[PDB]
């Protein structure tokens, strides 16, 4: 009823849920694609892909059980699922695969087999998914050099160089049990999980601290993928945000409401309470736009993203849209901060409150990672409540005003502007 | 508006130039670049270049003038003098 959170000297964290139907296990590391290097990348995205191998999803498959794998930039998660009472059934799939098994899912054919088939998997992406690509190229660009640059897929040059030894090689620098954390999330009490592992005995590599290197840095930058072939131009454009745990999280995340995400072809989406929308909607500048505050241990990218077929006017879809952004350092209104609170409020409950257990699992797993627990909605709600405009303008006037900005873009954007031409929209004159 | 006329340059967006793809172009914010902390000194070997690889289509033409001018004024310095009397009669008249 508050989340337990106990250590023995593996940290279990379980949420329980009464409504649920379902119960998830599963171990969440404290690395993702921030500690790849530029050689290694991928490592962690060929782990996931060979834990859910089909030798591997038939095992759990007998047994009821249903495998889930989520690679991000900070963290990395295997979770199993099943019915409440096959809850034990699923400490034991999770205790084989990471103790017990080494050489079956390492095998010449898997490993193969499975390398062929991310291969495959990233080509596409970076083939036909331009609006996730260019957020990739966001980061890479913002971040270059430095350990948030990396895709979470990792690239088809390291990718295809890598071999079992890679895998290895990571597997014992970072699936420690000092960089990890057991969740149970769904119908499942904790007694139940810390029982049933506090069962077993053993410890695999006790002790051993993950490894350690140099922090992300953000540069104002772009890199354009221009390709006229493409029916669109797709863009995304950041300035520096907020890393997770940050005293602005909230208030970076709330700007980011205030000029939302907006679907020209969705009627309700174009009668939202967005300014932006009067400039953007008379000569249709955008078919979609997506604001956001995305943040992680060591920084974050506060912008949007945008998709548009109008590509003789590109020029004015980010004039205006930047143009909204000045407004939160000198005229963001009451009524704005306040329907931003509300939505913010809305979002944050479908995101935590959602009737999914992967997702509460790798959410908590996350979030006891980094700050050692996880904050309830009661408390964020309360903060959200509490900001004021003041706020958001001093707020606004420190990551926004007058900064540098990352950009990315793919299709055809000849008509997207030179870097200072959009770089100097990022403020207004004044006497 | 009036059917114009076609030209060989559009606009941005349709700008009137091939197709590009394959291209990845990257910039750095000035702002994030040194000073320009590096004018002279870092310059100077790239510099000369209008000179080294120019300078030649610029200076035999202009020696050839300057030498064909030098070597007429000093003519007719000749010829105006005392000792050119004889010969400016022959060569004026
Ligand atoms: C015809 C001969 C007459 C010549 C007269 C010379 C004109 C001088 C104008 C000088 C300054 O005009 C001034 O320019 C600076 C930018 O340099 C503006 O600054 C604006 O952009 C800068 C740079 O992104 C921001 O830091 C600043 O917060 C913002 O207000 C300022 O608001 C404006 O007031």
């Amino acid at each position: 009823a508050e989340v337990t959170q106990l250590s023995n000297g593996i940290v279990v964290a379980t949420e329980h849920n009464p409504s649920a139907h379902t119960a998830s296990v599963g171990v969440v590391f404290g690395s993702g694609a921030a500690n790849e290097n530029p050689y290694n990348n991928g490592v962690s995205n060929l782990w996931k892909n060979i834990f859910l191998s089909k030798e591997n999803s038939a095992v759990a498959a007998k047994e009821g059980l249903a495998l889930s794998s989520n690679i991000s930039r900070d963290f990395q998660s295997y979770i199993v699922s099943s019915l409440p009472g096959s809850t034990d059934k699923s400490l034991d799939f999770l205790n084989q695969s990471f103790i017990q098994q080494k050489a079956n899912l390492l095998s010449s054919s898997n490993f193969e087999a499975t390398k062929k088939s991310v291969l495959k998997q990233v080509q596409d992406f970076e083939d036909n998914d331009h609006p996730n690509r260019v957020l990739e190229h966001l980061h890479s660009t913002a971040f270059q050099n430095t350990p948030l640059s990396l895709p979470t897929r990792g690239t088809l040059e390291s990718l295809e160089n890598l071999v079992v030894a890679d895998l290895e090689s990571f597997a014992n620098n970072h699936f420690l049990n000092s960089n990890a954390v057991v969740v149970g999330t769904g119908n499942i009490k904790h007694e139940d999980l810390v029982n049933s592992i506090e069962s077993k005995n053993l410890s695999l590599q006790t002790g051993t601290k993950p490894v350690l290197k140099k922090k992300a840095a953000f540069l104002g930058s772009e890199v354009r993928l221009r390709d006229d072939t493409l029916p669109k131009a797709w863009i995304s454009l950041a300035v520096e945000g907020e890393p997770v745990n940050s005293p602005n999280y909230f208030v970076a995340k709330l700007a980011a409401q205030i000029f939302g995400s907006y679907n020209a072809f969705e009627p309700a989406s174009r009668l939202q309470g967005i300014k932006l929308l009067d400039n953007i909607q008379e000569y249709q500048l955008c078919d979609n736009f997506n604001h956001f505050s995305l943040s992680y241990k060591d920084s974050g990218l506060w912008g949007f993203s945008t998709a548009t077929r109008n590509v003789t006017m590109i020029d004015d879809l980010i004039h205006f849209t930047l143009k909204q952004w000045n407004r939160l350092t000198i005229s963001v209104t009451d009524t704005e901060v306040e329907r931003a609170k509300s939505l913010l409020k809305l979002q944050l409950g479908q995101l935590y409150e959602s009737g999914n257990p992967v997702n509460d699992a790798n959410l908590l797993g996350a979030e006891v990672l980094i700050k050692g627990s996880k904050l309830s909605l009661g408390e964020a709600f309360k903060k959200i409540d509490a900001i004021t405009v003041k706020d958001v303008k001093a707020w606004a006037g420190k990551r926004l005003w007058d900064q540098d900005i990352a950009i990315a873009g793919t299709g055809q954007i000849e008509g997207l502007l030179d870097y200072m031409r959009i770089r100097s929209d990022m403020s207004m004159m004044r006497w | 508006g009036p059917p114009s006329g076609k030209t060989y340059m559009g606009w941005w967006g349709h700008m009137g130039g091939p197709k590009q793809k394959g291209i990845t172009s990257y910039a750095v914010s000035p702002y994030a670049q040194k000073p320009l902390q590096g004018i002279f000194h870092n310059a100077v070997f790239n510099s000369f270049r209008r000179f080294k690889s120019q300078f030649l289509y610029v200076l035999i033409p202009a020696g050839i003038y300057w030498y064909w001018w030098k070597n007429g004024n000093e003519y007719n310095e000749f010829l105006y003098s005392k000792a050119g009397r004889e010969e400016l009669e022959r060569v004026n008249v």
